[PDB]
């Protein structure tokens, strides 16, 4: 490879606090490369926020970002930066560095990208989507008023991925996420097999393990 | 055949910016790694192109520019720029694709007395179009009374000379700079890297 | 200062046919010195960086197989997918690189093009648990499907519910194309006592009349 973009790791912060990840270029031939910043946020298309050419930190932003963030560098260690002096909410994406040798060059070199979120926390409830009373019999999981993004559900402590539909969350009208996950069973297994879903989220500390079955 | 990089860039003795140095690459293979390889550089800001992409690629003829400036000045090698280097001196197009390499020569072109060989141009009548090259040695007539090839009182000589010392700061110590420009037009072309 | 409009948004092409896409900019993008357009087409995939597929409006990048091409001078680019496939199921971005700033066209998602399906009905009642805390939420399940598009009309006591609900879907699974999706009726602990019939009407493409499921309070 003629380069790699190594990225700072992922960043949970509050609002108001300041923020500065970094971007690494391992390889030869670093004198020549600009390193460019484009942030993408959840669902959302790319957006260019600036580039930097670290040999002597010559920097052009984007309209959308002047004055809005810092990008830095430090030649000595072949590393870019992208900061922030006071976070908000808005600001929660995921920033991809992306360089190229030469400026009105293509971005042919990405790093995996730097997760950010702005965000106060809470833990979800966990509600049982019990089955109804031949064929086949579905069953599920709430997960319902959490903040932030994202939830992890598996099913028998990772035991039953086969026919699972863990949705997408949608974010309340009240700010809090809500999620539901959903597996379906053969109706036989109603009556033998044990059903737990367990729902963790990493920010609020919290796992749940909840039991369905049917409710009599 | 490589390309002749070396005596451009390992020339004993560079030009003045006002009289700056073109040299023809044709009818060569170029090895541009042992450009970007190379640790012994200050800036290589190239503009649309990819000097690490190019190496399988062919053009009608590429052009190595050498001169030298000030620290203050490399700045002013690149497309869009004003000031004296960029407006008298040597001025690229705004569409320019090349690279602007540039490393500093503090232990080569200064002297303790001070090095007054290498020289920019302060006045000019009109900017220098793209690539163009003034030489000539005019008084400049900067009031309404027209000098008769004779200097004084509004009347300048055009070219003044850089006080190269040792002890200079960054900025002001001299920088040897080459300019490659690269073109591709509807003819054979002669200069393709070893790929 | 460039911008660029990308078309169609969404595409979906069956197997093996030709994928084309149209990218759009309000100005030139042609370097005289090279004969070349400043423009690139980047995929995107979900959890991963954006992968530079063409650049100089016509050159293919490495790694990218022989049925990307792109194509286009002046204001008008294509990209074209010939013979799409299955791990070309991506958005797609053109990007022009001719000056500063760079800007990025909106996105133009592609899909596969497969025969309908119709959804597999459940619906859930609230627990016991949530009523507890004050209120009530009622689960609708629209399992595997294709297409994505299903009207999902909600009934309390046969009154059409609006305004209380709000709908997600699934990715499009990898194996059989189809998509699952869930409606949600969110109402408090009182006013889910008030009624009786909680219903749950679905409208979809391979159903030849609409599905209603539906349960009774507590029974």
């Amino acid at each position: 490879t003629q380069m790699q973009l190594v990225q700072s790791g992922t960043e949970v912060k509050k609002p108001g606090e300041s923020l500065k990840i970094s971007c690494k270029g391992s390889g030869y031939g670093f004198i020549t490369y600009w390193i460019g910043w484009v942030r993408q946020m959840p669902g959302k298309g790319l957006e260019w926020m600036g580039i930097i050419y670290p040999g002597d930190s010559e920097t052009r932003y984007s309209p959308s970002f002047q004055g809005q963030v810092t990008i830095s560098a430090d030649k000595s260690i072949n590393t870019a930066y992208l900061q922030w002096s006071s976070l908000k909410a808005s600001d929660t994406a995921i920033y991809y560095c992306a360089g190229g040798s030469g400026i009105s060059t293509p971005m042919d070199v990405w790093g995996q990208g730097t997760t950010v979120t702005v965000a106060s926390t809470k833990g979800p409830s966990v509600f049982p989507l019990a089955p109804s009373s031949g064929g086949t019999a579905a069953l599920g999981c709430l997960v319902k008023d959490y903040f932030p993004e994202p939830v992890t559900v598996s099913w028998n402590s990772g035991a039953l991925t086969s026919g699972v539909h863990t949705f997408p969350a949608v974010l309340q009208s009240s700010g809090l996420y809500s999620l539901s996950s959903v597996v379906t069973v053969p109706s036989s297994s109603l009556g033998t097999q044990t059903y737990i879903c367990n729902v963790n989220h990493k920010p609020s500390n919290t796992k749940v393990d909840k039991k369905v079955e049917p409710k009599s | 055949n490589l390309c002749p990089f070396g005596e451009v860039f390992n020339a004993t003795r560079f030009a003045s910016v006002y009289a700056w140095n073109r040299k023809r690459i044709s009818n060569c293979v170029a090895d541009y790694s042992v450009l970007y390889n190379s640790a012994s550089f200050s800036t290589f800001k190239c503009y649309g192109v990819s000097p690490t992409k190019l190496n399988d690629l062919c053009f009608t003829n590429v052009y190595a520019d050498s001169f030298v400036i000030r620290g203050d000045e490399v700045r002013q090698i690149a497309p869009g720029q004003t000031g004296k280097i960029a407006d008298y001196n040597y001025k690229l197009p705004d569409d320019f694709t090349g690279c602007v390499i540039a490393w500093n020569s503090n232990n080569l072109d200064s002297k303790v007395g001070g090095n007054y060989n290498y020289l920019y141009r302060l006045f000019r009548k009109s900017n220098l179009k793209p690539f163009e090259r003034d030489i000539s040695t005019e008084i400049y007539q900067a009031g309404s009374t027209p000098c008769n090839g004779v200097e004084g009182f509004n009347c300048y000589f055009p070219l003044q000379s850089y006080g190269f010392q040792p002890t200079n700061g960054v900025g002001y110590q001299p920088y040897r700079v080459v300019v490659l420009s690269f073109e591709l037009l509807h003819a054979p072309a002669t200069v393709c890297g070893p790929k | 200062d460039i911008q660029l409009t990308q078309s169609p948004d969404s595409l979906a092409v069956s197997l093996g046919e030709r994928a084309t896409i149209n990218c759009k900019s309000s100005q030139s993008v042609l370097y005289s010195s090279i004969n070349k357009n400043y423009l690139a087409w980047y995929q995107q995939k979900p959890g991963q960086p954006p992968k530079l597929l063409i650049y100089w409006a016509s050159t293919r990048e490495s790694g990218v197989p022989d049925r990307f091409s792109g194509s286009g001078s002046g204001t008008d680019f294509t990209l074209t997918i010939s013979s799409l496939q299955a791990e070309d199921v991506a958005v797609y971005y053109c990007q022009q690189y001719y000056s500063t700033p760079y800007t990025f066209g909106q996105g133009t998602k592609v899909e596969i093009k497969r025969t309908v399906a119709a959804p597999s009905v459940f619906i859930f009642p609230p627990s016991d648990e949530q009523l507890k805390s004050g209120t009530a939420s009622v689960v609708c399940l629209l399992n595997n499907f294709y297409p994505r598009e299903a009207k999902v009309q909600w009934k309390v006591d046969n009154a059409l519910q609006s305004g209380n609900s709000q709908e997600s879907v699934t990715e499009q699974d990898s194996k059989d194309s189809t998509y699952s999706l869930s409606s949600t009726l969110t109402l408090s602990k009182a006013d889910y006592e008030k009624h009786k019939v909680y219903a749950c009407e679905v409208t979809h493409q391979g159903l030849s009349s609409p599905v209603t499921k539906s349960f009774n309070r507590g029974e």
